[PDB]
């Protein structure tokens, strides 16, 4: 693993394997270290970072698999994020 | 000392009554029957059970839902009836035989109850 | 039995996974590979609790169970500057909005 | 009908087991190949059931008809193994995308008259109301199957 830094609009550094962050459509194609989303905040960001680890792992599993669980608080701005982010 | 009730009439199905049944209705092309029953192979030791399931065996009669043996039997049998069935491997899993539980050519006995018969 | 955690200090969180029988050593030393910062400066905390190096993430209480990577387990961190250790600092997310009516 | 059971009067055992969070709806495909519901399982439910060779199937969530696997595919159909030993049938829930579980999700918390009064780009209010289908998957499958010569 090598790294990548996202920036949420309240400022939060979320720093994942780059790897994981390519999960995103709209950040493999941003990769063209560091990305700043002015318009996703961090209940939000700090979100999606936990499916690129869900993602990631649970490909490949055969067996089971848990289900990814959403707030419904979150809900509607990680909607807005995924489809932004194409994931 | 049993009845031969095949239209061929080779013996591939033959029927005891052990319980007379009431009305003189029987069950009809296309019925939904309910019935209880013991079933074992002929040469053979351990038998499957209704009872054991806990719910009555429930099937469509004469479309094709169980062996051609059923669909000839429990079509002859009066409400309340109980009656043994004696079948040849032709009028049921055949040749091939149905593994795990059926082998090749094998000759199956049955008790059937009829609980009840109605229109589809 | 993998576990997967938020190492957390100030506006700050790396994203990564680890074993429960490694030990927080070899958890600082990823935090050293990142923030480019040696395990003698850092300090790894569980809630408001000092974790000692050879100690196992095990030990330390965090279980694959609680440490999933849809709900990644919190490691507090803190760093060492001139003579004197900075005080644990997390600083929270942002709080969503109200649930629209709708959704209530 | 492309898609449909073979009446292959065969029986064949099956263990449906749900590895799933979800209550499932077991989802048999007839000779005409229309679908037809069967009893639902409770999440990590395990059941012996009885079926027969060339009888397709495929399982969704019994509420909201989202599609689910079995053996990692979209569809089961039981072969006949020699010596009769029972076929396993395994659900579990897909990795579903982030955007589709978030579409789950505000469906679950949102009545669907409703939708219109999120405050959402047109684009999601389609998807929303796009709800998983059987039918458009059975389309969708049955163009798979025929574009594998």
């Amino acid at each position: 693993m090598m790294y990548v830094k996202l920036i949420s609009s309240d400022g939060h550094e979320f720093i994942v394997k780059r790897e994981h962050a390519l999960t995103s459509g709209t950040i493999k194609a941003m990769l063209s270290n560091e990305v700043n989303f002015r318009e996703i905040p961090s209940h939000v960001l700090s979100k999606v970072c936990m499916y690129f680890t869900y993602k990631v792992r649970y490909t490949n599993s055969s067996t089971e698999i848990p289900e990814f669980p959403i707030a419904p608080e979150i809900a509607l701005e990680l909607l807005m994020a995924a489809n932004f982010l194409d994931c | 000392q049993g009845e031969d009730i095949t239209s061929k009439k080779d013996r591939g199905v033959l029927k005891i009554v052990k319980r007379v049944g009431n009305g003189e209705e029987t069950p009809m092309i296309g019925d939904k029957v309910y019935v209880h029953y013991k079933g074992k192979l002929s040469n053979g030791k351990k038998f499957d059970s209704s009872h054991d399931r806990n719910e009555p065996f429930v099937f469509s009669l004469g479309k094709g839902q169980v062996i051609k043996a059923w669909d000839i039997g429990v079509a002859t049998m009066k409400k309340g009836e109980i009656a043994h069935l004696l079948i040849k491997p032709e009028y049921a899993y055949g040749s091939a035989g149905s593994l795990p539980k059926i082998p090749s050519n094998a000759t199956l006995f049955f008790e059937i109850e009829l609980l009840d018969f109605k229109g589809e | 039995m993998d576990v997967f955690l938020m190492i957390r200090r100030h506006k700050t969180t790396i994203f990564t996974d680890a074993k429960e029988s490694s030990t927080v050593f070899e958890l600082k030393r990823i935090v050293e590979g990142i923030l480019k910062r040696p395990p003698d400066e850092q300090r790894l905390y569980k809630d408001d609790q000092l974790l000692d190096d050879g100690k196992t993430l095990g030990e330390c209480g965090f279980t694959s169970q609680t440490a999933r990577p849809q709900a990644p387990a919190t490691v507090g961190l803190a760093f060492r500057a001139d003579d004197t250790f900075e005080a644990l600092c997390i600083e929270p997310f942002s709080s969503p909005p109200e649930l629209p009516d709708v959704m209530k | 009908p492309v898609l449909r059971s073979v009446n292959s009067r065969e029986p064949s055992q099956v263990i449906f087991c749900n590895r799933s969070p979800r209550v499932v709806l077991p989802v048999w495909l007839n000779f005409d190949g229309e679908p037809q519901p069967y009893p639902t399982l409770p999440p990590g439910t395990g059941r012996r059931i009885h079926s027969y060779r060339g009888h397709l199937w495929l399982f969704r969530d019994a509420g909201t008809h989202d599609g689910l696997l079995v053996n990692q595919t979209e569809l089961f159909v039981p072969s006949l193994n020699v010596d009769g030993q029972p076929i396993f049938a395994n659900i579990t829930l897909p990795v579903y995308t982030l955007k589709e579980r978030c579409l789950q999700v505000v469906r679950s918390l949102v009545k669907p008259e409703n939708y219109r009064r999120l405050d959402i780009v047109r684009s999601l209010y389609e998807d929303l109301e796009d709800h998983p289908n059987v039918q458009k998957d059975l389309e969708r499958l049955t163009q798979e199957r025929i574009a594998h010569q």
